């Protein structure tokens, strides 16, 4: 990779947006105040889940070093393989191609339920060879790289 | 099967994290509460979508 450039200053500002009080630590309440301002309604369980993934020690809150660690993470192929496995769950035949209707279905109707306009941008970014199945190994690579 | 929602959520959460790097993406239309989207919002939005991706990762690992 590379040594962090002024993106240290960009992340310091972004860290400061959650850290309303300036104590140097992001709490669950500080993260919820930001998410609800965006129109989201997350559960205290969801806040704890998000906070636990970035907290490296155990103090239950995020400092700026752990924030930098989190914001500076496409772990080679190790994170490509996991997205590739998630796509394989819906690859019924096991060939490496999923139908446009099937992909549109899982993305709109379950999970985090993406909008129709997001799924359109999604299918559009993979230039379908006419009206054919979409290869998701090309999707994983376009995403990671 | 119970890895179906974790896999779907992992795909959806990675794509939303990858699409938020496009300032003209359709993924910005979902925030209907916010009248006009300044750059100090998109910062927090990217941070949140990154956290949501890491627990979509954690939930999927616990089911694959
Ligand atoms: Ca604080
Ligand atoms: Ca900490």
């Amino acid at each position: 990779d590379q040594l962090t450039e002024e993106q240290i200053a960009e992340f310091k500002e972004a860290f400061s947006l959650f850290d309303k009080d300036g104590d140097g630590t992001i709490t669950t309440k500080e993260l919820g105040t930001v998410m609800r301002s965006l129109g989201q309604n997350p559960t205290e369980a969801e806040l704890q889940d998000m906070i636990n993934e970035v907290d490296a020690d155990g103090n239950g809150t995020i400092d700026f070093p752990e924030f930098l660690t989190m914001m500076a993470r496409m772990k080679d192929t190790d994170s490509e393989e996991e997205i590739r496995e998630a796509f394989r769950v819906f690859d019924k035949d096991g060939n490496g191609y999923i139908s446009a209707a099937e992909l549109r279905h899982v993305m709109t109707n379950l999970g985090e339920k993406l909008t129709d306009e997001e799924v359109d941008e999604m299918i559009r970014e993979a230039d379908i060879d006419g009206d054919g199945p979409v290869n998701y190994e090309e999707f994983v690579q376009m995403m990671t790289a | 099967n119970r890895q179906i929602p974790a896999a779907a959520s992992l795909i959806q959460t990675a794509w939303r994290c990858y699409a938020a790097e496009n300032p003209d993406s359709s993924t910005w239309k979902i925030y209907i509460r916010i009248s006009q989207l300044r750059e100090h919002h998109r910062a927090t939005i990217k941070v949140i979508r990154r956290m949501q991706y890491f627990v979509a990762k954690k939930k999927f690992q616990q089911a694959r």
